[PDB]
C-alpha cells in the first residue's frame, strides 16, 4: 500500500503537470500517457528511467512549406528511403531507443512530394517494401540483422505522393506488377519529339 | 522544441517525485498507515496473549 | 490564511510544509496543504525550466 | 531469482464481440504471422524469456 501511495500521488500530481500538455498537445495523447505511465511504475516498483527512451525524436522540420518539401532520392535503398535503426553498444549489449531512430526518404517527403527513379528501385529490390509502405502504411526503418532486439513499428499514414522518374524501359519491368497501375495513375509522359 | 522541453522537464521531475514521498501529507498518510496495520497486527498479538 | 482560520499552525521546513496543533488536521486543510505544497513544488519545476 | 524468467506475457485483449478482432496482415512474413522471439546479448550470449 506504500507503493500504491507512491504511485496514486504521484498520478495526481502530474495529472496538473500534464493537463497543459494535453491542452496544447492534443495529437499526443498517446505518447504523454505513456510517459505518465512510465513515471508511475518508477515511482512504484522503483525501476530506472531511461531519458533516451523516452523523448520525441524529431524527424523532419517545415518552414513555410513554399516550396513544398520536395524529396529526390536517387539511390532508393531501404535504410536511405524508410529510415536507419542505429544502435549503441554499451557492455557487449546491442540497445535501441526512440532517440536512435534516423529519419528516411519518406521521413521528410511528408506533406510534399517523394521523387524515385523507377531503375533505381527496380536495381535494389525496394520496390515491394516501397509498394507495401505506399498501400499498407508499413514504413519502419530497416534493421540490420545480427541484432536481435528492435522497435516494433507502428503503421504511419502516408500524406506524400511519389513521383517516380524512369526510361519506358524501366517502366516495363513495373506495370506487369497490377498493384502498380493500382497505386500509379497519372502518366506523365514525355514524348522523345517535339514538332 | 517545445514538446521536447516540456518532455525534458517532466524527466527533471524525478527529483520531486522522489521528494512528495517525503511530504507532509504523505509522511502523514504512511504514519496513518503503519499504524492500522500495527493496530491489527496488536489485536492478533493480544489474541495470542 | 487557511490553517489560521481553521486554528493551525502552518510550520515550514523547507519545500516541505506541515501543521502543528491539537489533533490531526481537517481534511480539507490537509487537501489545501496538499494542493499548495504540490504548487509551490510546480513553481520550483518552473524555476528550473 | 530472475523475474524476466516469470511474467505472463500478454498477448492481446479482449474484445467485446462487435466489432471483433479483424487483423489484417498484408505483409504475411513468419515473424509478423507466429510472433517473434526477441534476444538479449549478455557479453556476447544471446538469452531468451
Amino acid at each position: 500500500a506504500l507503493r500504491r501511495l507512491r504511485r496514486d500521488w504521484a498520478l495526481h500530481y502530474l495529472n496538473n503537470r500534464f493537463e497543459p500538455l494535453f491542452q496544447r498537445f492534443p495529437q499526443a495523447r498517446a505518447y504523454l500517457e505513456a510517459l505518465r505511465a512510465r513515471l508511475a511504475r518508477y515511482a512504484e516498483t522503483g525501476e530506472p528511467l531511461d531519458p533516451a527512451q523516452w523523448r520525441p525524436n524529431l524527424l523532419t522540420s517545415s518552414s513555410s512549406g513554399t516550396p513544398p518539401p520536395i524529396v529526390y532520392e536517387p539511390y532508393a535503398t531501404a535504410p536511405r528511403l524508410f529510415g536507419r535503426l542505429d544502435y549503441l553498444v554499451d557492455r557487449g549489449v546491442w540497445s535501441t531507443n526512440v532517440s536512435l531512430i534516423r529519419p528516411g526518404a519518406v521521413h521528410r517527403a511528408q506533406g510534399g512530394y517523394l521523387i524515385l527513379d523507377a531503375l533505381s528501385l527496380k536495381r535494389e529490390g525496394t520496390w515491394e517494401a516501397f509498394k507495401r509502405a505506399l498501400r499498407n502504411g508499413q514504413v519502419e526503418p530497416v534493421t540490420e540483422p545480427q541484432a536481435p532486439a528492435g522497435l516494433e513499428v507502428e503503421p504511419f499514414p502516408i500524406q506524400m505522393q511519389v513521383i517516380l522518374v524512369g526510361t519506358p524501359e524501366a517502366f516495363e519491368g513495373l506495370e506487369e506488377d497490377p498493384a502498380f497501375s493500382e497505386l500509379f495513375r497519372i502518366r506523365a509522359e514525355f514524348s522523345p519529339t517535339l514538332p | 522544441i517545445h514538446l521536447a522541453e516540456a518532455v525534458e522537464g517532466l524527466l527533471l521531475e524525478v527529483n520531486r517525485l522522489d521528494e512528495l514521498f517525503r511530504q507532509g501529507s504523505f509522511l502523514r498518510e504512511k504514519t496513518q498507515l503503519e499504524a492500522r496495520f500495527k493496530e491489527a497486527r496488536e489485536q492478533q498479538l493480544e489474541a495470542l496473549r | 490564511r487557511e490553517a489560521q482560520e481553521a486554528g493551525f499552525a502552518l510550520s515550514t521546513n523547507g519545500e516541505r510544509l506541515e501543521l502543528t496543533g491539537p489533533g490531526p488536521v481537517p481534511a480539507e486543510l490537509s487537501a489545501r496543504l496538499e494542493e499548495v505544497t504540490l504548487g509551490s513544488l510546480a513553481a520550483s519545476a518552473e524555476l528550473e525550466v
